[PDB]
C-alpha cells in the first residue's frame, strides 16, 4: 500500500508514533494520546516491552527479536519496529517499512520518511526488530475524529459578531472598489477637458468616501480584536479545567513543559477559527469582485495578472518546505546551546577548580559557530525567495504597463483606464496572495489541533466508578488488604499481596528502606492509583463504591515535599476549605506550634508567602501541613515523612498532640531511618517489596529479624 | 520468526526516548 | 533643580538605582554594576545597612530613621530613600525628592518618576528613611563612558564590508530613481504622439534596469547578513568569555537567569552598530536626494509631502510612549500568570488532595481576564495610532493628486510629470519615515549596551593578587590560618577569628553542625573568596603570594552537589587537563573503585550521558567526583561527605587506597557524620563558626565540655 | 537629625527586593 509516518507532539514519545503508524498502515487509526496510555510511556523514554504489550492488546501477534548484522533474509514481515541512535548520543524507535539491496527505506518519526544505506544503517540499528502481524482479532476500526469541527463550535454563540464583521469587511471592499476610480475620472475628463469647479467637487466626494472607509477599518478591527481575545479566552479556559479534571496518570506520564506548552498554542487554534476562516470568505468574495472587474476592463491585461499569480503561488508553494526544515534545525541548534550555556555558568565551582576555562569557551566557540551556520542558511532561503518574487512583481507590473501603452497605441482603451486598472489590481492581487500564504497557517493549525484535542478525550477521573452511599456516612472502620497489587506504568511491580489490617484508633507505623513501597500504601489508600489485582476494605466496605470527593474529604495526607503555593498564610492555611472561624486556624496552629513564627512575621496571618517560602526553611516550611492537615477535620490522618524538624520540643509535643485526640481517628504514620519509633500500636516493617515483619511494641524486637538487628544496634 | 526470541528482562533493558 | 531617575535592570537592585540616583543628582555618576558590588546585595534583594554603607563609603554622611506618620517638618534635607511595599506583597526601596502639602515626589526605580498622595503614600512606606548629605570628602565626576564608541570598535576591522554595501545601496538608489520615470515617459511622449517601435525599445531599456536592481539588492543583502552575524558572535563570545574569567562574587550576587539574559540583548547592539548605522547614512543620503528631486520638480507639491511627514512623526512621537506603558503591564501580567500555572500543575498532588480543583480554576480564570484587558488597552492603542497614521497617509495622497491636477489645470506641470511625482514620492517618505521609526531602536540599544558594557567593566579574578615564583616552587605545604575573618557580604560574619595548623598530618578531619561554616573554610583555603583580616600560610608563606594557576591546580575538590558535564565519561573524567593516557584513567577508577558500574554500561569508557547524567544515581556521581579529583594527582585533597550508600564496603575501599597511599600529601574531611571520623588524627570541631575542640578523638571524649554528649548520644 | 536612630541590626532586619 502506502507508506505512512506520524509525527511525535513531544521529545519522550518514539514507541507510540511508531506503533500509530504501523496501525495506520494496516487501517486503524487512534489517538495517540491513548497509545501513549496504553504503552505506559515514562518521562524518561517510551519501553520497548511497552510496545510489544500494547501490540498484544490491539491485536498484532508481535515479537522482539535480537538480529544479526545480515539484513538480507527474505521470510520475515515488515513493516516492523527497531531502535536506532542519534549520532551515538541516545536511543530513538524508528519503523522500517521496505528493505532494498542498498537501500532501507526508515520512517522516522522525528523527521518524516527517508532512505538509509545498508552499512550506515546497520551501524546506527543496534538491535531489537519487533515483527508484528495481524492475529485475525485486529479489527479495521478508526475511532479517531475531527477536532476543527469541534472546537469550531466555539464560533456559533458568537454569531452575531461574526456576520457583523463580515458585512463591514463586504462594505469596505465596496467602497475601496469605488474610490479607486479618481484617477481614471480624474485623466479622463477633469484634465483633457480643463472642466474647473468639477475637481474640487469630486476631489471633495472622494475624500469623504476615505474618511468612510477607516470609520469601517477601525470598527471592523475592534469588533475582531474582541472576537479573537473572546474565542482565545475559551478554549484556554476548557482545556485548564479539563486538565484539572484528569487523574495522576497524565501527570506522572507527561512532564510540568509540556502541559503549559499546550497552553500557548490554543491561540493557532484561535488564529484558524477566527482570522483563517473569516479571511477566506472576504478574501474569495473580494478576489471575485475584483476579478470580474478586471477581466470586465480588459481581458488582455487580466491574463497576465493571472500569469503573474501562478508563478508566485508556484514558487511560494516549492519554497514551503525548505524554509520548515531549515526553521527546525535552528530549533535544535539554540536547544544544545541554551543548554551548554546554563550547564556552564551553573557549574562554575568545578569549572574553576579544575581550571576548564578554556575548554568551555572552545566549546561554546563552536555551538555559535554551529547556530549562526544554521541562521546563514535559513537566510539564503528566505533572501533566494524574496529575489524571485520581486523579479516575478517588478516584471509583472513592467509588462502590465507595456501591454497597457501597446492596447491605448491602437485606440483600444485609454490612459485613464489602464491607470484605473493598475488601481484595481491592488483588490485582486492581495486577496489571492493571502489565500496563498494562508496554507501554512492551516497546516500548523491543524497539526495544533491534535494536540489538544487528543487531551480532551482522555477520560476524566471521577466518571470510571460507580458511586453508592446512602447507608453509611462515616470513614470510621478497620483497613483491610486483600492481595492488593500495584505497578507503576509497566516495571517491576511494587506493592505486592500487603495482607494489612488496621483497627480503628490504632497508632500504625510504617518503617523501611529507601526503594521499598511504604508511600504507595498511602496512595492507595487514599484513591490515587487503582490495584490492578485486589482491593481494599474500610469498614467491611469496597473503596471503590465509595463516592469520590468523601475519600478525598475525610483524609488527610502530608507529603513528603510540603507545597506551599503563592498568597497569604490564612488561605494558604485553609486551602479547600471556606466559611471557617478564625478560632479554628488559632487552635490548629497551636497544635502544630506555628505561634512560634506568628507573631514574628509583620502581620499576624495575612502576610504574604513572597513566591514560595522564600524567607522561610525546610523547618519551617514542615511545620504548616500539619496544621492544614489537623484543621481539615481528618476521620483518617496520614503522617508521611516529617523530616528536618529540627526541634525536640516541637516532636515531643506534636507528638501528644496526635495522641491526644478528640476524635477517634485512624493514624498512618510513615516513618524512616528509625526516627521516633519508640510506642506503636502496629509495627509494620517494610524491608523490601513484600511485607515480613509485622510486630508490635516489644513484639517485633523478639523476631530477631532485621528490625530487632537495627533496635539494638540504634541504642 | 528470524532470530532468537527474547525474555522480558532483555525487553526491559532495551528502552528508547 | 533636575529630578533624575536611574531605571533599574534588574529586577533585584533597587537599593543600588536608588543610590545611583541620588549620587547623580549631587552630580557624581557610577556603573551600576559597581555600586551594586559596593552595597553588597544578594540575589533575595537588596539590604538598607549596604545602603548605608554605601553611603559611609563614598563620603556621604547618612543615617536611617524609623519616621513616624507624621513628615511636615521642613528640618531635615531630601532626597532621602524609604522602603515602599507594592500593594503588600513585597518591598521595594524607592527615593523622594521634595514633599508638598498633598504632593510627594516619588522616584520609583521601578517605573519613571510619580507623585503620591498624603494619606496613600503614608500607607505605602513602611519607615526608614535613608537621609544624606555631602561630608566634604565628596568629590563630584562623571565616571561613565560611552561604551558605544566601545562596541562600534568592532566595525573597525570590517570597514570593507561596510563601505561595499554602502556603495551597492548608492547604485541602487541611483537605479531606483532612474527607473521611476518609465511612467512620465509613458504618458508624456510615447502615448501622446503614438510613436510605435519606441514603446517596446524603451520597455525593454526599463526591464534591464529592473533586473539590474535585484541584483544589487541580492548582492547587498547577503553581505548585510554576513556582516550581523559576524559582529553578533563577536559580542556575544567576547561577554562569555569575561563572564567566564570573573570571580564568585559575581557568580554568588546574580543568579543564572541575569547572566544568560545579558547573552540575548547581544543582538539589539547588533542592531544598532550595524542595522542603525548603515540605515542612517543610506536613508539620509536617498531622502536628501528625493527631496531635491521633488523640489525641482514643483515646490507645492513637496511642501504637502513636508506636512505629511510633519504630521506622521508628530503621531508616532506622541503614540512612542504609551505603547511602552502599556507593553510593560502586559509582561508583568503574563509573568503572574505563568507563574500561577506552573505552581498549580506542579503541585496536583496537594491540590488533589484537599479539594481545590474549583478555587485554582476561579483563580487561573481571573489572571486570565487581567492579561487580556492589559492586551486589549495594547491593541486598542496600536489600532488608534494606525487609524490615525492611516488617516494622514490617505488624505496626503489624494491632495498631492488633487494639486497636482489643479497644476496641470492652469499649464504649471504634465500629467506625465504629476505621475512621476507621485512614482519619485516612495523615494523620499520611506527614508524620511525608517528614520523617524529608529528612534526607538536606538533607545533600547543604548539601555542594552549599559547592562552589557557595565559588566565588562568588573576587575576579574586574575589581576589583583601580585605574585613571585622565586619563593615557593611547590605549593604542598604546611597549612596555618592565622585570625582570618570573612562574611559572604554585609551579613553576619560567619567566621570569627580562629587559629588552625595542619603540621603534615596523616589525616584532618572538621566536623561541625549545618550553618556552621566548615565548607566554607576549605572554599577560602582554596582562594574562592578572600580573607577580610588575617592570612593563611603555607611554608610560612601567604597565599596572596602564590600564583592563580598552581593554587587552583595543585587541590583537590569535591563538591557537596556534584556537577556531572554532558559529555562521555572518558572527556568528563579529566577536563582541564587533557592529554592524559589510559592508564591514569584506568588506575583511579581502579582506586575509587569506578569499574564496578562500568562493565554494566554499554560502552566501557566513551558512553554519552544524558543532561548533567540525570539517569545514573548519585551513587555512582560521588564516585566520578572522587575518581575526577584524584585523577589530577594533587598535593592537598579536600574531600567533602562522600555518604553514598549504605554499602560500606565501597567507603572502606575508598579509606584504604587513602591509608595505602602513603605519601607525605594531606586531606582535609569535611564529614558531618559523627562516627566516620572515629579513625581520624586531628579533629576540629566548629561550633557556632569557632572552633572549640582540637585534638583526636580518645582524648576529646576524656575532655568532657559538649563532644562527650554527642558521641555517647550516637554510640 | 529627623527622628530616633537606628542599630545596625534595626538596619538588618530592613530588607528590600
Ligand atoms: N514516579 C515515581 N515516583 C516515585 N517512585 C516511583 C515512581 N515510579 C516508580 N517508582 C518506584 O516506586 C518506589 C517508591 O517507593 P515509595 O515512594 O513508596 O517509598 P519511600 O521510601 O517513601 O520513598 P523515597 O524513595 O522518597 O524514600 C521506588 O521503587 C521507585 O523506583
Ligand atoms: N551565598 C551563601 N553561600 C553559603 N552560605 C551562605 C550564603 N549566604 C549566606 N550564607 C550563610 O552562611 C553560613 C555558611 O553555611 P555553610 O553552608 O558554609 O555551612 P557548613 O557548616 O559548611 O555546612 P552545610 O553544608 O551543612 O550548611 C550559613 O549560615 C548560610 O546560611
Ligand atoms: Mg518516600
Ligand atoms: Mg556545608
Amino acid at each position: 500500500k502506502k507508506y505512512v509516518c506520524v509525527r511525535q507532539y513531544d521529545l519522550t514519545d518514539c514507541g507510540a508514533a511508531c506503533l500509530s503508524s504501523i496501525a495506520q498502515y494496516y487501517g486503524l487509526k487512534m489517538s495517540l494520546a491513548k497509545i501513549r496510555e496504553m504503552t505506559g510511556t515514562d518521562t524518561q523514554g517510551t519501553n520497548a516491552y511497552g510496545l510489544i504489550h500494547a501490540a498484544k492488546q490491539l491485536g498484532f501477534s508481535a515479537k522482539g527479536v535480537k538480529a544479526s548484522k545480515e539484513d538480507l533474509l527474505k521470510d520475515f514481515r515488515l513493516p516492523a519496529i527497531a531502535n536506532v541512535i542519534v549520532d551515538n548520543r541516545l536511543a530513538h524507535f524508528v519503523v522500517i517499512y521496505s528493505i532494498k539491496n542498498r537501500i532501507i527505506t526508515v520512517a522516522d518519526p522525528g523527521k518524516g520518511i527517508v532512505r538509509y544505506s545498508m552499512d550506515d544503517f546497520c551501524s546506527i540499528w543496534t538491535g531489537g526488530l519487533v515483527l508484528l502481524e495481524p492475529g485475525e482479532a485486529f479489527q479495521k476500526g478508526d475511532y479517531t475524529q475531527n477536532m476543527m469541527v469541534k472546537f469550531a463550535g466555539f464560533l456559533k454563540p458568537l454569531k452575531k459578531t461574526v456576520l457583523c464583521i463580515f458585512l463591514a469587511s463586504l462594505l469596505y471592499t465596496a467602497l475601496g472598489i469605488a474610490g479607486s476610480f479618481y484617477i481614471k475620472f480624474l485623466f479622463d475628463d477633469l484634465i483633457k477637458f480643463e472642466k474647473l469647479n468639477d475637481l474640487h467637487i469630486i476631489s471633495a466626494g472622494f475624500a469623504v468616501i476615505f474618511l468612510l472607509q477607516i470609520f469601517l477599518n477601525y470598527y471592523r478591527s475592534i469588533l475582531v480584536t474582541k472576537l479573537g481575545m473572546s474565542i482565545d479566552k475559551s478554549i484556554m479556559m476548557e482545556y485548564y479545567s479539563h486538565v484539572l479534571k484528569l487523574p495522576m496518570n497524565f501527570f506522572n506520564s507527561r512532564k510540568v513543559g509540556e502541559i503549559i506548552s499546550r497552553f500557548m498554542d490554543a491561540s493557532k487554534i484561535r488564529q484558524a477559527i477566527s482570522g483563517a476562516t473569516l479571511t477566506i470568505m472576504i478574501d474569495t468574495i473580494m478576489a471575485v469582485i475584483g476579478g470580474i472587474l478586471l477581466y470586465i476592463q480588459n481581458s488582455s491585461l487580466f491574463f497576465i495578472s493571472f500569469i503573474i499569480i501562478l508563478l508566485y503561488g508556484i514558487i511560494v508553494t516549492v519554497f514551503n518546505k525548505p524554509i520548515q526544515n531549515a526553521n527546525r534545525q535552528i530549533m535544535e541548534d539554540n536547544a544544545k546551546l541554551t543548554s551548554a550555556l546554563v550547564e556552564s555558568v551553573k557549574g562554575i565551582e568545578t569549572i574553576k577548580s579544575f581550571g576548564a576555562e578554556e575548554q568551555t569557551e572552545k566549546s561554546t566557540r563552536d555551538k555559535i559557530e554551529t547556530v549562526m551556520k544554521s541562521s546563514f542558511k535559513e537566510g539564503m532561503l528566505y533572501i533566494n525567495l524574496s529575489s524571485l518574487t520581486g523579479i516575478v512583481a517588478g516584471l509583472g507590473g513592467i509588462v502590465i504597463l507595456w501591454a497597457g501603452a501597446y492596447n491605448v497605441i491602437k485606440g483600444n482603451m485609454s490612459g485613464g483606464q489602464l491607470l484605473a486598472f493598475n488601481a484595481l489590481l491592488a483588490y485582486f492581487l492581495t486577496p489571492v496572495k493571502n489565500l496563498i500564504d494562508l496554507q501554512p497557517l492551516i497546516q500548523t493549525a491543524v497539526v495544533a489541533s491534535n494536540r489538544l484535542g487528543e487531551i480532551l478525550e482522555l477520560a476524566t477521573e471521577k466518571e470510571l466508578r460507580e458511586d453508592s452511599d446512602d447507608f453509611v456516612i462515616s470513614l470510621k472502620g478497620d483497613i483491610e488488604f486483600r492481595n492488593v497489587d500495584f505497578r507503576y506504568g509497566l516495571r517491576k511491580p511494587v506493592l505486592k499481596n500487603i495482607n494489612l489490617t488496621i483497627p480503628k484508633g490504632k497508632t500504625v507505623a510504617i518503617v523501611g528502606e529507601s526503594g521499598s513501597g511504604k508511600t504507595t500504601l498511602a496512595k492507595l489508600l487514599m484513591n490515587f492509583y487503582s490495584p490492578e489485582k485486589g482491593d481494599i476494605l474500610i469498614n467491611g466496605h469496597s473503596i471503590k463504591n465509595i463516592s469520590l470527593e468523601l475519600i478525598r474529604k475525610k483524609i488527610a495526607f502530608v507529603s513528603q515535599d510540603v507545597f506551599i503555593f503563592s498568597g497569604t498564610v490564612k488561605e494558604n492555611l485553609c486551602l479547600g476549605n471556606e466559611n471557617v472561624d478564625m478560632d479554628e486556624i488559632i487552635k490548629a496552629a497551636k497544635m502544630a506550634n506555628a505561634h512560634d513564627f506568628i507573631e514574628k512575621l509583620p502581620l499576624k496571618y495575612d502576610t504574604f508567602l513572597n513566591e514560595s517560602g522564600a524567607n522561610l526553611s525546610e523547618g519551617q516550611k514542615q511545620r504548616l501541613a500539619i496544621a492544614r492537615a489537623l484543621l481539615k477535620k481528618p476521620d483518617i490522618l496520614i503522617l508521611d515523612e516529617a523530616t528536618s524538624n529540627l526541634d525536640s520540643i516541637t516532636e515531643n509535643h506534636i507528638k501528644d498532640a496526635i495522641y491526644g485526640l478528640e476524635d477517634d481517628v485512624t493514624v498512618i504514620i510513615i516513618a524512616h531511618r528509625l526516627s521516633t519509633i519508640v510506642n506503636c500500636d502496629k509495627i509494620y516493617l517494610l524491608k523490601d517489596g513484600e511485607i515480613v515483619e509485622s510486630g508490635s511494641h516489644t513484639e517485633l524486637i523478639a523476631l530477631k529479624g532485621c528490625y530487632f538487628k537495627m533496635w539494638k544496634q540504634t541504642e | 520468526n528470524i532470530g532468537r526470541e527474547l525474555t522480558d528482562e532483555e525487553l526491559m533493558e532495551m528502552t528508547g526516548g
